[PDB]
């Protein structure tokens, strides 16, 4: 019935898991099923670099899309030890569904490069991301393959995909990539645009079940962009911030840190002022709100034991496993999923594209509205599907995107 | 110098006909612009095409085909396709002069175009039918494009047919480009309003009148 | 898969190609299902072309450019400018391209042109503004591996620089491979000018073989002594077979001890035809026909061999110089003499031969010289002839219908092969 | 030595870089180039569905795989077989950069496949995936990017498929996108029989070389596809007995002699010999004087040479012979032609058709036929001089003079982008 | 009437100079004449490059194209601190005659970079090579704009053209550029053509003069690529070298010189030998043939009085002054053009190019062939236009080069 990937499948069997268990609650076709379970194309490239002494190494990189049946490809960009095709076609599939989710017109893609960012000279690292982008002209562009920003990709990287397509079509391009700085046809909202996603839908979610959000303790699990925002944006709703952590452990304030004060510290010296928890306690402390905001596996099996959230808000891909949300689940806690909390990442990159496709430009203002608009819709079609099955959100978005995907399918039909 | 009227209609005597009478009844009112009226009756370009389809039964048919564009002065042709038996030439012609009229009427940015195919979709299954509406995509494709042509439904063909001329033409050109024609599903890039459109837009004119 | 709605019950040219379909079926074999594709043109495009006059107005033109077929390559053929030009006639001529750059195995299908205007009427300004404006219009059409037109009726070297300087200005490349019958310094070829009547030879000769035929003091009757029939006259000439008689629109000369073609020529050039040529005697016009010959190249008019005359013809082989020069009735005739009739689609394929040569050295803009033509010329008609014959023996028919065949043949193998996609 | 490594089946591929990394140690490669030849360019798997006869979707497995292209447009081979897997079609693209270097053609090397079984699909499912192969591969292919030509179950009418599915979605007759294909298309003539005319060619010169005579020699063709069956009639008209053809059912053997217009006929109607004499691993050691190695890859293994009889060896198929029963065969004496030489008649045929195709003027078979020996000859001279000058065996040479001549376009071009 | 080249006009100057005595004896109509007067178009690019010690700095380079009439432009790439707009218009339109001359299907264009490559790393001067291709991707290729060798670009230079080229069109391209190396679709072989080439000429020309060719003495100005090839082949051809000069002075041996032992200390130590003689004296010296192969303005009027040599030929573009050529004309030497006898590598070229869009190669034996009997063809034709106008050898060619650009030109017409 499916693809198997070669090197990794771990995220791929995730996505087959998953969509096996909706395809009982949804209407799907046949044919929708093939195309949802066989990606269009995986392409591994291998890019010369001439390195800083002259000599040149030769780095492994991968663009897989998934499925196009609602629009354009559009996926990130992983510059990391750990990419391989497997993850990168697990996560090319996760898109495909966040972004049906969304009811965005896009299919799903996702890319990256086998490297260690901070083992580069800049100058090593520029040549890299130029000759990925190069190697990939005719097979991306604002209406075949959209690029963004994932683990170890930043603004500047996006700058530099953006400016290396634009030079060698001859023409500029702002929508080949999203996740660009503000200066290059970026947006205001916002590449912190995960973390206040996560949120919206939090609040979104809490009103409708009558759950108290002022004054509820969260915890927050990761403290890079997505972390920081998510912190930063559970305090001005008023929440208290007890916790952050990073891999090297959390630090802890039963009253509530002063958010800004510790991420200015975070910025600044590379640390958290202090280090009351060890890496495990993170899930175990006494909260309202835990916020899964790092890496994949974040929390297993073992770890959801640990956990005395009522709320527990996957925002990173993956960083809670199947069987933990089975656990959470039979336990009464409300869980989350990443394909609602943190598609703000992607319905941002979104509102990008469409300002850059017609070059002009939002204010602050007017992003964010038309950014909460449709995080609060999203949400709403979530959850009444989820109730019209009587299913858990997961489930219920799952069933939605699956739905979605039919019909794009469906009506397409089969050609060439 | 005189400009003979077409020679490939046959002395009568049809809809093309009625089409260039209108054009002509308007020619007093036009002042300066009126030594231009020849060119509106003259369609740009008309592509009669062949389009073979392998039928259920293994065999080959050949339906004809067509894609006018009338005048592109103000913009890209728009225009629908019909499926029709009864469908011509000179039908197809008349229909695209009254696309450009009606589209510069509400002022919008569009030259006037049609497309047919001689046809009884009636007599044909799902599958041929489709087989059909992407053959003839292929075929028209050197004419199409959201900056060039922009097909549409019309008699016997709608949100069906839409979405395999947007699929052929995406996949045809290594692009998704919803925007190579309209009346297509929401899914595909459609447009929400468009069942209730012209019945609240014969209110609004209605209104507009009252107003006056 | 009815009949064309688009010309009306009024077939006329059309239903002629048609036809001659249909009489080609019985010979297709396991290809005979596909011929119905034949009976259709891949495309059809009408265009207007608006022309400032040089007083100021626009005038409006109607052009069409017809793809036949196109299972063999680009689409192939001349475009003309006549005031009775109609989608009917311009769908017949690129249908029969098709056959005869199939028949001679050309890798083009068949194409053709037409504006329907009287080049007469316009000054050299005007004519250059519509063929400008002609070959922007049909554009999306054009290029060396997708359609490559030609001189016809009414147009030449001209027009043809014309549309190669448009179409290289439009498309901001110079590709001299766009259309064909240019001059030799826009990337033409050499040899054009004989290549016909050259080719006449070529064949009759190759049919002389066949029959055990000597060419040298063989006698031969030419009717025509325009490029076609001058050219064949010179280069039946230069083999050593004497021309006894030649037949003009002006009247016939005869002369058993040969007339020399060269000096015919300059007669021919100072006084407008045959008429009064000094060294050979006036002759009846209808005992032109009937005259003790070997060879007899008819390089006209069409239908000057019919019922009326063929029961006379004492050649023993006919090469047809000029289209369709003889009747159904006189092929059905000649037949029973057993006289060879080399058919017009190969014997006179010289011209379309080296248009094909100057499409091929327009590639890398590498040119041949006159001799490497002639000789590559040979090759290709020797070979076309030899593949007619092949199959007049296999399917006991005569050489007309055997070229048909072949053409067909060609065409529909190469659409099997393909398949049918999209 | 750093290099790529397949996820799957890395067999090919490593055979590969064994031989790379021998020849390394005799020809001279700068580091650059030894990076750009470890390291394919680009690795393309597709999903391609197909709508079967019942009208049920099932998707199928495809690769498109472009090694190195310093020298020129890529250039590879389709296979249509079940056993096609990434890194197969990874060992042959890297094959066909040497061996196009070897041959001196202006062609960098691909290679291309889908994982199935052509003979257990209708004609119209198989069709169906030929064209959505190729329209899959538009973008990325073309008569100066990557050409594709024929392999194992891929036709003249699969090639026919690919020209013409390019063809109508780009909007022109491209004939050049494809080799392998019906004259009637652009096709060149008679050749492919030029894969086994090749062989024999190479044979022939390394023969007049070394003063032998083939006058009455002993052959055993292993493998009787286009290949092999070209191979035994070529074989039979220089006059060679033909004692064995072998299919992988097994082989039919004649002491005196096989009449090898009886046996192709045969086989050709109803897919058997006459009779079989032999199971297929019989024939390798059999009392012969040539053996031709003309099926699949990995026909001959260390232990089976042991068997081998015959004093030359010709391997036809890409990497017909292992690399450990080829050092065995050169310990004992026997002269060993390597693929890359004698394997590489296809490629020079399709060269000569893609030559063609650029201008569209067609050659006479004989015309054909002679650029076609001219060059083999040259190739087997220029192999040979190589050899001598370093005192090495033909694959060895072969590789020296490859690795050279990638090195000189790799060095000359430089790392752009 | 006519472009004015805003600075350094010499050499446009001088090519207008030619054209107005050439109208005088040729038909020529004044469309074209005002197309010959005016170049098509000028580029001036700006050419960043990031140098070895990071900095970046600005290159100036200039593509010229003068007259397409008979086909796509041709023509040379200069790196030269010398170079200037003025300086290419001049040789782009001069290749438009040369080109003529030769019967060959291209227009003229030029194109230089003002830099001395000396003073370069390798590294800097490839990205200044590829960044000007690159910048010239959309006005140039196989039928559009032909770039070719020139002073300070050599083989490898052409290649980095080509591979910049086919990597940013994204295919392989070789016919975007000659004077290419063998591995990359040049050949065969030369570089040593223009030298070979101008000896073929003066053969001919002595041949019908009634001349010793035979053991004669030749004095060669200039040792790059074509004098090397000039002295090289005239030693071989039975001719007796007594001299080579460089921008340094003149090596001189009254009864020969061995010519492959000169040019083999030449290459190892970029200086002669032993300077027997001042830069101008070589003029002066003692031979029947005097050969210009180094630069423009090689031999002024003054100088050609001291010239005892009854054969002077031009091989360097514009290498005779105008003065210098009515002098020894007067005197009755025959005076050979760059036109004429400068044309051996623009023929090269066009068969280099000819055999690269076929991608199939003739052998050495096939190459020599028709270069051979092109230059023949082409000796004949200027002498036939020579002899029916009673002209020299320059006028001759200049009215049959005028000749063909008025057929192509009126042919074709005013569009758009
Ligand atoms: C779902 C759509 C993208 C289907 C597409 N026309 C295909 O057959 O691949
Ligand atoms: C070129 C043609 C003979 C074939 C093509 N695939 C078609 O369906 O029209
Ligand atoms: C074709 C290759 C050898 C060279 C090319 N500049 C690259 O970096 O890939
Ligand atoms: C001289 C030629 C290039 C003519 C061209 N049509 C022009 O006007 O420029």
């Amino acid at each position: 019935k499916a693809y198997r990937p070669p090197e990794d499948p771990g995220l791929w069997d995730t996505y087959l898991e998953w969509l096996e268990r909706a395809l009982k609650v949804a209407g799907v076709h046949p044919t929708t099923l093939e195309y949802l379970a066989h990606p269009k194309r995986l392409v591994t490239l291998s890019l010369p670099v001439v390195m800083d002494d002259g000599k040149v190494r030769i780095f492994q990189g991968y663009r897989v899309v998934h499925d196009i049946a609602r629009g354009p490809a559009k996926g990130g960009v992983r510059l990391d030890p750990g990419v391989t095709l497997g993850q990168t076609a697990g996560l090319a599939a996760w898109m495909t569904l966040k972004a049906a989710v969304y009811d965005l017109p896009f299919g799903g893609a996702a890319g990256g490069i086998a490297v260690d960012p901070k083992g580069l000279s800049p100058q090593e690292l520029e040549r890299l991301v130029r000759r990925y982008t190069a190697e990939l002209v005719g097979l991306i562009g604002p209406d075949s393959d959209i690029l963004g920003p994932d683990l170890g990709a930043d603004q500047q990287v996006m700058a530099w995909i953006m400016d290396t397509y634009s030079m060698t079509v001859g023409s500029t391009v702002p929508g080949v990539v999203t996740g660009k700085p503000h200066a290059l046809g970026g947006s205001e909202g916002r590449d912190d645009a995960a973390g206040l996603g996560a949120l919206l839908v939090l609040e979104a979610l809490a009103k409708r079940r009558g759950l108290d959000l002022r004054g509820a303790r969260v915890v927050v699990q990761g403290l890079g962009q997505v972390g920081a925002a998510v912190a930063l944006h559970a305090e001005r709703l008023g929440m208290r911030v007890v916790a952050v952590a990073t891999s090297m452990g959390g630090m802890y304030a039963p009253e509530g840190l002063d958010v800004a004060e510790v991420l200015s510290a975070y910025e600044a010296t590379g640390s958290l002022p202090r280090l009351d928890l060890a890496p495990e306690e993170v899930f175990g402390l006494e909260a309202e709100v835990l916020v899964l905001a790092a890496r994949e596996g974040a929390l297993d099996g073992d770890r959801a034991r640990q956990v005395q959230a009522q709320a527990v808000v996957e925002v990173a891909n993956f960083g809670l496993n199947p069987e933990a949300e089975a656990y959470l689940l039979g336990k009464g806690a409300l869980v989350v999923p990443d394909l609602l909390s943190g598609g703000g990442g992607l319905l941002a990159s979104y509102l990008e594209w469409v300002q850059d496709l017609n070059m002009f430009f939002w204010s602050p203002e007017e992003v964010r509205e038309r950014f909460e608009t449709r995080v609060a819709r999203v949400v709403d079609a979530v959850c009444r599907r989820a109730e019209r099955g009587g299913l858990d959100l997961r489930m219920g978005a799952l069933a939605l995107a699956l739905e979605r995907l039919d019909e794009a399918t469906r009506l397409r039909g089969v050609y060439p | 110098m005189k400009s003979e009227p077409l020679s490939y209609l046959g002395k009568d005597g049809g809809p093309w006909e009625i089409f260039t009478e209108q054009v002509d009844r308007v020619v007093p009112y036009l002042g300066r612009l009126a030594p231009l009226a020849e060119s509106l009756k003259r369609p740009k370009r008309v592509l009669i095409v062949d389009v073979p389809v392998r039928l259920d039964d293994g065999s080959v048919a050949y339906f004809e085909g067509y894609r006018v564009h009338h005048n592109t002065a103000r913009g890209p042709a728009k225009g629908g396709v019909r499926y029709h038996p009864e469908v011509t030439l000179s039908e197809v012609m008349a229909l695209a002069g009254w696309m450009t009229i009606k589209n510069a009427a509400v002022g919008l940015p569009y030259g006037g175009g049609k497309g047919g195919i001689r046809v009884d979709p009636r007599k044909l299954s799902p599958g041929e039918l489709e087989r059909l509406t992407r053959r003839y995509t292929s075929e028209i494709g050197i004419l199409l494009g959201p900056d060039r042509d922009i097909p549409a439904p019309d008699v016997n063909t709608g949100e069906r047919e839409m979405a395999w001329m947007m699929d052929t033409y995406s996949m045809n050109v290594g692009r998704t480009v919803p925007g190579v024609v309209t009346g297509k599903p929401i899914a595909l890039g459609g447009s929400l309003g468009r069942r209730d459109a012209t019945g609240r837009g014969v209110f609004i004119t209605a209104a507009a009148a009252a107003e006056k | 898969s009815e009949p064309l709605s688009y010309l009306g019950k009024d077939g006329g040219p059309w239903e002629i190609f048609t036809e001659q379909v249909d009489r080609v079926v019985p010979y297709l074999g396991r290809l005979a299902p596909l011929a119905e594709s034949l009976k259709r043109p891949k495309r059809v495009l009408i265009v207007d072309v608006p022309v400032r006059l040089d007083d100021g107005s626009v005038a409006y033109f109607e052009g069409y450019r017809v793809h036949h077929n196109t299972a063999r390559g680009p689409a192939k053929g001349g475009v003309r400018y006549h005031p009775e030009v109609t989608l009917s006639e311009v769908m017949a001529l690129a249908g029969w391209m098709t056959i005869k750059n199939a028949a001679v195995g050309l890798p083009y299908g068949g194409g053709k042109g037409g504006i329907r205007v009287d080049p007469r009427k316009l000054s050299p300004g005007e004519l250059e503004r519509l063929t400008r404006r002609y070959t922007s219009e049909i554009g999306i059409l054009l290029g060396p591996d997708r359609d490559i037109p030609a001189p016809d009726v009414n147009t030449g070297e001209r027009e043809m620089a014309w549309m190669m300087d448009t179409y290289s200005m439009n498309v901001g490349r110079t590709v001299p491979g766009v259309v064909t019958g240019k001059p030799i310094a826009l990337g033409g070829s050499l040899g054009r000018r004989d290549a016909t009547g050259r080719g006449v030879f070529i064949t009759a000769a190759a049919a002389a073989e066949k029959i055990g035929l000597q060419v040298e003091g063989a006698r031969v009757a030419i009717q025509g002594f325009g490029n076609v029939g001058n050219a064949a006259a010179r280069a039946f000439h230069d083999h050593g077979a004497r021309v006894v008689a030649v037949q003009d629109h002006t009247g016939t000369v005869y002369n058993e001890a040969g007339i020399d073609p060269y000096d015919l020529l300059r007669h021919v050039q100072e006084f407008g035809g045959v008429r009064g040529y000094p060294k050979a005697e006036p002759l009846p016009a209808a005992d032109f026909w009937g005259l003790p010959v070997e060879f007899l190249v008819p390089a006209a008019l069409e239908k000057q061999i019919t019922e009326q005359n063929a029961w006379r013809i004492r050649a023993r082989i006919v090469a047809e110089g000029a289209n369709g020069p003889t009747t159904p009735a006189a092929d059905d005739i000649l037949l029973e003499k057993g006289v060879l009739v080399v058919p017009d689609v190969i014997a006179n394929a010289g011209g379309v031969t080296v248009s094909y040569f100057e499409w091929v050295q327009d590639f890398n803009s590498y040119f041949w010289t006159e001799e490497e033509i002639n000789a590559r010329l040979e090759r290709v008609l020797r070979n076309a002839f030899e593949a007619v014959w092949q199959v007049a023996q296999e399917k006991k028919i005569p050489l007309r219908t055997a070229a048909y065949v072949v053409a067909a043949t060609r065409v529909l193998e190469a659409r099997a092969l393909r398949g049918l996609y999209p």
